[PDB]
């Protein structure tokens, strides 16, 4: 998914 | 532009019944294939649960499992949470998530802080 992370 | 509308503090008795109304907007440059996804997030930053899921609802965690509905409509832009059965683990802050494509989806960082009282 990306951006944010976790 | 990209965004979500919903209030950022929200209060319930618990036994009852709480409702958050949410609006989400993309640019009308906007793809329609994705079908678009809403979901709703608990604790994104922590244990990160998900309270609904327009995929699918098997990715909903147990602890939502129909004590949450989406109280929507994508053609409006409508993400209205709604949490039925309330109890005070219910307290905690809620993010919506809406993907129209893979390259283009969305997570209000804002979110909505619900706490359950007496
Ligand atoms: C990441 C993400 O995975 O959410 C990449 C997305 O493409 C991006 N969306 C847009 C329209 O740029 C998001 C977005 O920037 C954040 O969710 C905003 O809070 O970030």
């Amino acid at each position: 998914g990306h951006t944010w992370g976790h | 532009t990209w965004g979500v509308s919903s209030p950022k503090n929200v209060q319930g008795l618990s036994g009852s019944c709480l409702l958050i109304p949410c609006i989400f907007s993309y640019p009308a440059d906007v793809p329609v294939s994705n079908g678009i996804t809403a979901i709703w997030y608990y604790d994104y930053s922590g244990k990160r649960q998900v309270v609904i899921h327009s995929g699918d609802p098997k990715l909903v965690d147990k602890r939502f499992r129909g004590r949450a509905e989406l109280m929507g409509n994508m053609d409006h832009k409508v993400c209205n949470l709604l949490l039925k059965d309330l109890k005070p683990e219910d307290s905690g802050t809620y993010n919506f998530r809406f993907e129209i494509s893979d390259s283009n989806r969305w997570l209000d960082v804002k979110g909505t802080t619900v706490t359950v009282t007496t």
